[PDB]
RNA sequence: UUACU
């Protein structure tokens, strides 16, 4: 007490009696305001110093703690930082200090009246300071802050680090805290008016950098070092000063690669095992020396000298190239607090999306045909940059138009029109003309294409919406400066779509069209990881700087021709409302207008590329409706991935063409462009690859990009992913724990701990020390997770408080006037943060009876119904099997509160708020707008895809909703009744079911073990011979093959006695998620994939009938098919496990690869799945307890149960 | 009793897994005599020698 | 109050 002097404090693990005082200190330091103001501010600890330690290396480094006075008291408002231009139309023109600047609370007042420009901005400004602040991912702001300096004191051990006293100096008041947030009244409201404007989101960078110092990135005296640089940035606008660091500090390491010089590195093959290493000696070439001088005078004065000397001594001491990897991650989190960089974006208008002109003009096309009106029809190009594109591009044409052709694409615009959203619109007054329900419904693409379904046909539809106006939606980044994307409207986004389609078809024919990244794991690199390993190659990743601007309209119309040049050869009747007819076309160098066949596409794409309007309509609060100067790429469309990927490929696999063409070689492998990250590999001499690096540059440059500048021997980055030597650097600063300003998909759930468990596996690779980083997940999944909030009734909130109180305290609230619901909260104990249901966190080590306790699990722990294992694993699973008993201790799992979690994850409270949102809309109402949607369509016979969803389950069993087609259409529909809210008519009728589930479950609960486990009680018996060590952790001893995997650390030995990564499992998921919507991590849940094998492995004769229950292509048909039968060497259906491919990076997928670990006598072999099945028995007791392998062979011992329960 | 911290036991797999050669034996020097190594015991402790 | 891959 308190925290530091804990018995979990010093173990660091769970005697039965330590448990109870972890539930005691953390729920009462979660639900007061003052016990919280107790823990962070006792007059206790002293003020912390000259300090001195070893900044995360073997050197020592000493930092003394200074606070600027900006901070301690501010200045006044100054108003001349936010000014006007000489109208107030927008403000001024090349303003800095466009973010929030540090003023100190009091000094924004308004004086005058409710009108006249400037209230109405210092009305805004005001929320800038009290709103735009907060973003607090899982709990309010104070109990996130405690959550660190909670988890830095049991860590630790003592209270003597450095943070909690920026935790002093920065606030405190002596009465309570400096500020709050209302969540009701959504503002944060201030108790000190003196206190600086800037410091709720001092907030999270204290929470940043203590999430820093947790991982082990950063250690005690580095963190010094780290948080008088930020308050430095905060002297005259935390940000602006954060945005020009952000480049500087993080581009060093290239100097400190250079001078370490010769670096000893693994090597990898073609197909991603690691073959060998080599000492392949890393000085940077002579043309990237010069680059040094010129940057190193940049780093003498932007930055802050202290932070500075940080760097040059990173520079001059490193050794080796672990030792600069070390120091990169340190420097990169002393740039970073992860907050998301939120203003009104009014005044990121002028930084963000407004369009530059970079220095060339592009020229434009020889307009070859024209229609009617004088309009670019068919167009080539003469002797410019975009010639270079067009002499690669062109001759794709001939071959996109049988892809292009053979879609039909109103069928691919009904599948595309799904993932609800909004149109622009606000309906208007026919919003009351098409109905009250669909009033409130008309937010979603898919329900404003319905409202309109008779107007689909005309080519009127098109031609009022050129007249609404585009309105800016903005989101923001976790380093990027605020930026602001085009929602378009559905007919804006309809011209569009077919340059969607064209663009799409040059991903399947050309590889270097590049990656997308549904492995999640190490394919998404595998193909860095092996260039960089190689000898005499230059890397070059290049950004430009910014890609929405750049692209004038000149410049636009590269892709403009391509879209073009394939539609004239292809054959598209209708597409949409058109028809192909018979147009009068002008045909330059001919008089007079000879009429050719065109195709709807020809008419569609001529006439977007003719029409085009770009400017984004922001309406203000200040201002009257700000728009933005045209002439940038609206980056909503529905092209703005491909237009910028299909752009620049046309642009550097063309230069090879033109340097090809007057007696130069090309010299370039294999290129990556996920636009606009494009990143090129280049082989020959120094001098060779050199004279090409510069003319993909010049190119680039000549074609209006402002490419930054990237190059180097032996540095690569792409998709926010760097990759070095043969090494994989983290990046761990961009997942931020606590910041997310979404406003869509809220968790304050079971689904908050999803939020927690999908970001604590973002950061298990990025990490110098993962055991730490589950330190820090359980208290913030103890302190801040820990109270779900309920509004019942009166009548029954007298017997929800007698029955819940039973088994785990629930907080009773303060009784209401004249709204008739109290509010109350239920505490949700600790063991609910391990349930298999609940919050699926893997665990510290329990108590047995006697008690000899279980094995700690790592970080590496699968989820699903593996931790129902746990539960079993505290009643001594090795003792069990003595008695031949599948009994249950019920004390032990009543005395920590285990019983008093599950009986929470049987009230079943998410999808019950589900059921009344369900209950309620009248579904006569859906069907008359749903099957006006399969008008537009197929057209019949999305009829045959209910039919064979229907036909499958009443035949045999339930293939579930989301995935079949119709349903489908349904469920797209069904995503706006669950926006449009949970108001307080339908939140009394959750209360009154709920309680009715209460009473039920409450009446008596012991813990439902069910028939269908045996299916654990299996335990490993240590034996006293070692295993081999798989060569290629010889290999990977050196030098640092990612963070965790340091040399004699859980994760290189997992890496080592696990071992491998395939490539024959994750090129067919590869594959799989190619049909299925892929850009990101696509872990490995995937509802088709484990609905379609539990038909395929036991059942299948029916599997011809659930296809079209997909209406999957034959050639879709064809993916699946070979991931089933891959699917079939392992593993089980019957034992559910889940783990991510973000969670296991380079560790193996397949539990084949840990049966080489464990012996399993062979009279346990006893039915035909159940050499399949131990597999995972295997596979996964070595990565939960990988903290406790000596590098023994662990043997399987069995409950006799266990051997009757397969056995059938 | 000991037992040394897993860390640096498994460590002690990778070390007697993946050896390695030293100790060159070269110094080497002129000498003008019997370069005497090891001595030899007798073979019949038989006589005592008053 | 809220975009596409
Ligand atoms: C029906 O019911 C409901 C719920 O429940 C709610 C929620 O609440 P909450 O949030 O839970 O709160 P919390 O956060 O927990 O808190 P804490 O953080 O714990 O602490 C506190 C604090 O807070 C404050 N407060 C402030 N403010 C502002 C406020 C308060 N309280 C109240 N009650 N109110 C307000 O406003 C302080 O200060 C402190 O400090 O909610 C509900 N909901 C609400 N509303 C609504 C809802 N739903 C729907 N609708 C509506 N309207
Ligand atoms: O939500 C998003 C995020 C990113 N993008 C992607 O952003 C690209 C354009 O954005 P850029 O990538 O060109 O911005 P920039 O790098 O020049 O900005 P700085 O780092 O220099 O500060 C587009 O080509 C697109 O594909 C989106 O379309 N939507
Ligand atoms: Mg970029
Ligand atoms: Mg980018």
């Amino acid at each position: 007490t308190k925290l530091h002097n804990t018995i979990f404090s010093e173990t660091r693990k769970f005697t039965r009696e330590s448990f109870k005082e972890i539930e005691h200190l953390t729920a009462r330091l979660a639900n007061d305001r003052v016990a919280r103001h107790d823990f962070l501010f006792n007059t206790s600890i002293v003020l912390i110093s000259d300090y001195s330690g070893e900044d995360s290396n073997g050197n020592q480094l000493q930092a003394t703690i200074t606070i600027p006075n900006e901070i301690i008291n501010p200045k006044e408002y100054d108003p001349s930082d936010y000014p006007l231009a000489e109208d107030e139309s927008f403000f001024k023109q090349g303003h800095k200090y466009d973010y929030l600047v540090t003023f100190r609370a009091g000094s924004l007042t308004n004086t005058y009246e409710p009108k006249t420009k400037m209230y109405k901005l210092h009305a805004a400004l005001d929320k800038l300071m009290h709103v735009k602040q907060r973003k607090s991912r899982f709990a309010d702001l104070w109990r996130e802050l405690c959550a660190v300096i909670a988890s830095l004191d049991v860590w630790y051990q003592t209270t003597n680090y450095p943070l909690r006293t920026y935790v002093k100096l920065l606030f405190h008041k002596g009465d309570e805290f400096p500020f709050y947030e209302s969540p009701s009244q959504d503002r944060i409201i201030f108790n000190d008016k003196s206190v600086a404007s800037i410091l709720p989101t001092f907030v999270y960078t204290c929470c940043q950098v203590g999430t820093a110092i947790m991982s082990g990135i950063l250690t005690h005296v580095e963190s010094i070092v780290a948080m008088n640089h930020f308050l430095h940035c905060a002297k005259d606008s935390y940000i602006d000063e954060k945005l020009k660091i952000k480049g500087i500090g993080r581009s060093w390491y290239q100097e400190a690669l250079h001078n370490v010089c010769q670096a000893t590195v693994p090597v990898w093959s073609q197909f991603n095992e690691v073959i060998g290493h080599r000492t392949k000696s890393t000085s940077e070439p002579h043309f990237v020396s010069s680059t040094f001088i010129s940057l190193r005078a940049k780093r003498a004065e932007l930055l802050y000298p202290e932070f500075n000397a940080y760097i040059n001594r990173a520079i001059q001491l490193s050794k080796t190239q672990n030792d600069v990897a070390n120091y990169y991650a340190a420097c990169r989190a002393m740039t970073n607090d992860g907050t998301f960089l939120a203003t009104l974006t009014e005044l990121s208008l002028d930084a963000a999306v407004f369009p530059r002109i970079e220095q060339h003009l592009v020229t434009r096309p020889a307009v070859l045909m024209s229609n009617t009106r004088h309009e670019s029809l068919k167009q080539k190009y003469t002797n410019g940059v975009g010639s270079i594109a067009q002499s690669y591009l062109s001759s794709f044409t001939d071959e996109i138009a049988k892809r292009v052709n053979g879609r039909h694409h109103d069928e691919a615009w009904l599948n595309f029109l799904t993932t609800s959203s909004p149109g622009r619109k606000l309906t208007e007054i026919e919003k009351l003309e098409v109905g009250g329900d669909v009033a409130a419904w008309s937010n979603s693409r898919i329900v404003m294409q319905a409202v309109f379904a008779r107007e689909y046909r005309t080519p009127e539809r098109i031609f009022k919406s050129l007249k609404a106006p585009i309105k800016l939606v903005e989101r923001q980044q976790s380093d990027r400066r605020q930026r602001a994307i085009s929602g378009l409207d559905n007919d804006r986004l309809f011209l569009s779509f077919m340059p969607y389609t064209i663009g799409k078809q040059i991903y399947e024919l050309n590889d270097n069209a590049a990656q997308g990244k549904q492995a999640g794991n190490a394919f998404d690199i595998g193909e860095m990881l092996y260039w960089t390993s190689q000898r005499n190659v230059l890397l070059s990743s290049i950004d430009v700087a910014g890609m929405d601007a750049s692209v004038t309209t000149n410049t636009k119309d590269i892709y403009n021709t391509f879209v073009l040049d394939v539609a004239s050869k292809c054959t598209v009747p209708r597409f949409g409302p058109y028809y192909a007819k018979n147009m009068e076309v002008f045909e330059a160098g001919n008089r007079q207008s000879q009429v050719r066949y065109v195709n709807a596409a020809w008419q569609a794409c001529a006439l977007e590329a003719a029409n085009s309007q770009t400017s984004t309509s922001y309406e203000s609060e200040i201002f009257g409706q700000v728009k933005n100067a045209e002439g940038t790429y609206p980056s909503g469309r529905a092209d703005t991935s491909t237009h910028h990927t299909v752009l620049l490929q046309g642009l550097v696999r063309g230069n090879e063409l033109k340097r090809a063409s007057d007696g130069k070689n090309s010299c370039l492998a294999t290129i990556k462009i996920l636009g606009d990250d494009i990143m090129e590999i280049f082989q020959g001499s120094e001098s060779d690859t050199y004279d090409h690096a510069v003319s993909n540059a010049s190119i680039l440059n000549e074609s209006g990009f402002a490419t930054t500048a990237e190059l180097s021997q032996n540095s690569i980055v792409l998709l926010q992913q760097l990759v070095v030597n043969g090494t994989f650097w983290g990046f761990a600063d961009r997942i931020s724990l606590w910041t997310r300003e979404d406003t869509k998909d809220i968790g304050r759930l079971n689904l908050a701990m999803m939020e927690l468990n999908a970001l604590i596996d973002d950061l298990v690779f990025r990490v110098r020390r993962p055991e730490g980083l589950k330190m820090l997940g359980f208290f913030c999944g103890a302190i801040c997770l820990r109270r779900f909030t309920l509004s019942v009734d009166n009548k029954l909130y007298d017997s929800t408080y007698n029955n819940l109180s039973k088994y785990m305290t629930l907080t009773k609230y303060d009784k209401n006037p004249d709204s008739d619901s109290t509010l109350m909260s239920l505490i949700l104990p600790l063991a609910w943060l391990f349930m298999p249901r609940g919050g699926e966190y893997p665990a510290y080590p329990f108590e047995r009876r006697d008690g000899t306790f279980t094995e700690d699990e790592s970080m590496f722990t699968a989820r699903g119904a593996y931790k129902r294992r746990l539960l079993y694993d505290v009643s001594n699973i090795g003792e069990m099997i003595q008695q031949n008993s599948m009994a249950l201790d019920d004390d032990l799992l009543h005395e920590y509160g285990f019983t008093g979690a599950l009986l929470l994850i049987d009230l079943n409270i998410l999808d019950l708020i589900d059921e009344v949102k369900k209950e309620d809309i009248s579904p006569v109402k859906v069907s008359e707008l749903a099957t006006s949607l399969e008008q537009l369509g197929k057209l019949g016979e999305r009829e045959k895809s209910r039919r064979a969803a229907s036909d499958l389950k009443i035949r045999g069993h339930a293939l579930s909703n989301d995935i079949v087609y119709g349903y489908g259409l349904q469920e797209k529909i069904q995503k706006s009744a669950m926006a449009t809210k949970e108001t307080t008519v339908q939140s009394k009728r959750v209360s009154s079911r709920l309680h009715d589930v209460i009473v039920a479950k409450t009446r008596d609960y012991k813990i439902s073990t069910i028939p269908a486990d045996a299916l654990h009680l299996h335990e490993f018996e240590v034996e006293d011979v070692t295993v081999d060590l798989l060569p290629h952790a010889k290999h990977t001893s050196y030098s640092s093959l990612a963070y965790n995997m340091s040399f004699g650390s859980d994760g290189w030995f997992a890496f080592a006695l696990l071992g491998g990564l395939d490539r024959s499992a994750n090129l067919l998921r590869l594959d799989v998620a190619s049909i299925r919507g892929n850009y990101h991590k696509f872990s490995y849940d995937d509802p088709v994939f484990k609905q379609g094998y539990k038909i395929y492995k036991s059942d299948a004769t029916l599997l011809n009938d659930f296809f079209t229950a997909i209406s999957a292509g034959p050639k879709e048909q064809g993916i699946l098919l070979r991931a089933f039968a891959y699917y079939s060497l392992y593993g089980n259906v019957e034992y559910h496990y889940v783990l991510s491919p973000r969670q296991l990076f380079f560790l193996s997928d397949n539990p084949v690869s840990a049966e080489r670990l464990v012996r399993i006598p062979p009279k346990y072999y006893v039915s035909t799945q159940c050499r399949a099945l131990y597999n995972i028995f295997s596979y996964l007791h070595i990565l939960r307890s990988i903290a406790n392998n000596r590098g023994k062979r662990l043997k399987m011992v069995l409950h006799p149960g266990l051997i009757a329960y397969v056995r059938g | 009793k000991k037992p040394p911290t897993v860390v640096q036991s498994r460590t002690d797999v990778f070390n007697e897994q993946f050896a390695n050669e030293a100790l060159h034996p070269m110094t080497k020097v002129i000498f003008n005599g019997l370069d005497v190594n090891t001595e030899v015991q007798p073979l019949s402790d038989d006589f005592k020698q008053i």
